[PDB]
Protein backbone atom coordinates (compact mmCIF):
# COMPACT_ATOMS: atom_id res chain seq x y z
CA UNK A 1 0.00 0.00 0.00
CA UNK A 2 1.00 3.30 -0.45
CA UNK A 3 0.74 4.55 3.45
CA UNK A 4 3.51 2.53 4.46
CA UNK A 5 5.94 4.26 1.38
CA UNK A 6 3.90 7.55 2.77
CA UNK A 7 4.92 7.80 6.35
CA UNK A 8 8.41 7.13 5.42
CA UNK A 9 8.29 10.07 2.83
CA UNK A 10 6.82 12.56 5.28
CA UNK A 11 9.05 11.19 7.53
CA UNK A 12 11.91 11.91 5.31
CA UNK A 13 10.39 15.26 4.49
CA UNK A 14 10.60 16.87 8.10
CA UNK A 15 14.27 14.82 8.28
CA UNK A 16 15.09 16.99 5.22
CA UNK A 17 14.54 19.99 7.36
CA UNK A 18 17.90 19.20 9.00
CA UNK A 19 19.86 19.15 6.09
CA UNK A 20 20.15 21.64 3.04
CA UNK A 21 20.15 19.97 -0.99
CA UNK A 22 17.12 18.91 -0.85
CA UNK A 23 16.21 21.37 -3.52
CA UNK A 24 14.58 18.91 -5.79
CA UNK A 25 14.66 15.90 -4.08
CA UNK A 26 11.86 17.20 -2.09
CA UNK A 27 10.25 17.70 -5.64
CA UNK A 28 11.28 14.32 -6.33
CA UNK A 29 9.01 13.19 -3.55
CA UNK A 30 5.90 15.23 -4.57
CA UNK A 31 5.87 13.61 -7.75
CA UNK A 32 6.03 10.16 -6.19
CA UNK A 33 2.91 11.31 -4.66
CA UNK A 34 1.20 12.68 -7.42
CA UNK A 35 1.38 9.24 -9.66
CA UNK A 36 0.85 7.15 -6.43
CA UNK A 37 -2.26 9.40 -6.18
CA UNK A 38 -3.39 9.57 -9.91
CA UNK A 39 -3.59 5.12 -9.15
CA UNK A 40 -5.72 5.13 -6.61
CA UNK A 41 -7.86 7.35 -8.78
CA UNK A 42 -7.73 5.31 -11.51
CA UNK A 43 -8.55 1.85 -9.39
CA UNK A 44 -11.67 3.98 -8.48
CA UNK A 45 -12.43 4.90 -11.83
CA UNK A 46 -13.01 1.54 -13.48
CA UNK A 47 -15.72 -0.37 -14.57
CA UNK A 48 -15.38 -3.96 -15.72
CA UNK A 49 -14.38 -4.06 -19.11
CA UNK A 50 -17.60 -5.71 -20.57
CA UNK A 51 -21.08 -4.71 -21.22
CA UNK A 52 -23.51 -6.07 -18.59
CA UNK A 53 -25.04 -8.44 -21.34
CA UNK A 54 -27.66 -9.67 -18.49
CA UNK A 55 -29.65 -6.75 -18.86
CA UNK A 56 -28.19 -4.63 -21.70
CA UNK B 1 10.02 9.85 -9.62
CA UNK B 2 12.97 8.71 -7.43
CA UNK B 3 14.34 10.66 -4.53
CA UNK B 4 17.95 12.13 -5.29
CA UNK B 5 20.48 11.14 -3.58
CA UNK B 6 22.43 14.68 -2.04
CA UNK B 7 21.40 13.63 1.22
CA UNK B 8 23.24 10.15 0.85
CA UNK B 9 26.57 12.24 0.53
CA UNK B 10 27.67 13.88 3.71
CA UNK B 11 30.93 15.34 3.46
CA UNK B 12 29.93 19.54 4.22
CA UNK B 13 28.24 18.74 7.17
CA UNK B 14 30.77 17.02 8.61
CA UNK B 15 33.68 19.45 7.88
CA UNK B 16 31.55 21.96 7.16
CA UNK B 17 30.31 22.60 10.51
CA UNK B 18 32.31 25.38 13.21
CA UNK B 19 32.93 23.39 16.23
CA UNK B 20 35.25 21.24 14.27
CA UNK B 21 37.85 23.84 14.11
CA UNK B 22 37.42 23.76 18.02
CA UNK B 23 37.48 19.88 17.97
CA UNK B 24 41.09 19.83 16.74
CA UNK B 25 41.92 21.99 19.30
CA UNK B 26 40.67 20.19 22.23
CA UNK B 27 41.80 17.05 20.96
CA UNK B 28 45.46 18.20 21.17
CA UNK B 29 44.92 20.69 24.05
CA UNK B 30 42.93 18.25 26.26
CA UNK B 31 44.05 14.46 25.86
CA UNK B 32 47.84 15.80 26.27
CA UNK B 33 47.47 17.67 29.70
CA UNK B 34 48.44 15.95 32.76
CA UNK B 35 45.74 15.79 35.00
CA UNK B 36 47.98 17.03 37.88
CA UNK B 37 51.32 18.62 38.49
CA UNK B 38 54.49 18.16 40.29
CA UNK B 39 54.83 20.34 42.82
CA UNK B 40 53.64 23.88 43.50
CA UNK B 41 56.88 25.45 45.65
CA UNK B 42 60.20 23.65 45.78
CA UNK B 43 62.55 26.84 44.10
CA UNK B 44 65.53 26.99 46.48
CA UNK B 45 65.18 23.07 47.54
CA UNK B 46 68.55 23.14 50.54
CA UNK B 47 65.62 23.40 53.19
CA UNK B 48 64.48 26.59 51.69
CA UNK B 49 62.33 25.61 49.75
CA UNK B 50 60.71 25.39 52.92
CA UNK B 51 61.45 28.95 53.55
CA UNK B 52 59.54 29.26 49.76
CA UNK B 53 56.88 26.41 51.25
CA UNK B 54 56.06 28.17 54.54
CA UNK B 55 56.07 32.41 52.63
CA UNK B 56 56.30 32.45 49.37
CA UNK B 57 53.70 29.90 48.19
CA UNK B 58 50.47 31.09 47.12
CA UNK B 59 48.60 29.84 50.17
CA UNK B 60 49.51 33.03 51.95
CA UNK B 61 50.54 36.51 51.54
CA UNK B 62 51.35 36.50 54.88
CA UNK B 63 53.75 39.21 56.15
CA UNK B 64 56.82 36.75 57.59
CA UNK B 65 59.15 36.69 54.73
CA UNK B 66 59.01 40.59 54.27
CA UNK B 67 59.66 40.81 58.64
CA UNK B 68 62.45 38.30 58.40
CA UNK B 69 64.38 40.14 55.59
CA UNK B 70 63.36 43.30 56.82
CA UNK B 71 65.06 42.23 60.04
CA UNK B 72 68.18 40.82 57.91
CA UNK B 73 68.91 44.20 56.98
CA UNK B 74 68.39 45.27 60.26
CA UNK B 75 70.86 42.77 61.26
CA UNK B 76 73.85 43.74 58.34
CA UNK B 77 74.23 47.37 59.34
CA UNK B 78 73.76 47.02 62.78
CA UNK B 79 76.27 44.37 63.04
CA UNK B 80 78.53 46.20 60.63
CA UNK B 81 77.73 49.23 63.58
CA UNK B 82 79.62 47.62 65.70
CA UNK B 83 82.35 46.70 63.47
CA UNK B 84 82.67 50.19 62.97
CA UNK B 85 82.80 50.73 66.56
Amino acid sequence: AKSAANKLDWAKVISSLRITGSTATQLSSFKKRNDEARRQLLELQSQPTEVDFSHY
Amino acid sequence: VSTLIPPKVVSSKNIGSAPNAKRIANVVHFYKSLPQGPAPAIKANTRLARYKAKYFDGDNASGKPLWHFALGIIAFGYSMEYYFH
